[PDB]
């Protein structure tokens, strides 16, 4: 299931 | 729901598949450089808590904001590209970004 850190990455990082 | 960057990425990253999210910011930097902000300049978060950190440098960011015309299911976004300092709230061990507090 999705952690807060994983959710931050999915929603805000576009490497 | 359509072809500009924000419409495409908000859908792909599962932000607008089941609602229209009003605003969202994407940072165009490597993940480890975004994670490095958690040991840069400590600042208070908007809510006064103190686990926020501001990047020393500006980072490439795209702001996505719903137009006045947007309605689910047809979410529509205005795309604004800018280079700004980001502020993130950090938690855990490893101490990593968990919330985007602002760009300045």
């Amino acid at each position: 299931k999705e952690t807060a850190a994983a959710k931050f990455e999915r929603q805000h990082v576009d490497s | 729901s359509s072809s500009n960057y924000c419409n495409q990425m908000m859908k792909s990253r599962n932000l607008t598949k089941d609602r229209c999210k009003p605003v969202n910011t994407f940072v165009h930097e490597s993940l480890a450089d975004v994670q490095a902000v958690c040991s840069q300049k400590n600042v208070a978060c908007k809510n006064g808590q103190t686990n926020c950190y501001q990047s020393y440098s500006t980072m490439s960011i795209t702001d996505c904001r719903e137009t006045g015309s947007s309605k689910y299911p047809n979410c529509a976004y205005k795309t604004t590209q800018a280079n700004k300092h980001i502020i993130v709230a950090c938690e855990g061990n490893p101490y990593v970004p968990v919330h985007f507090d602002a760009s300045v």
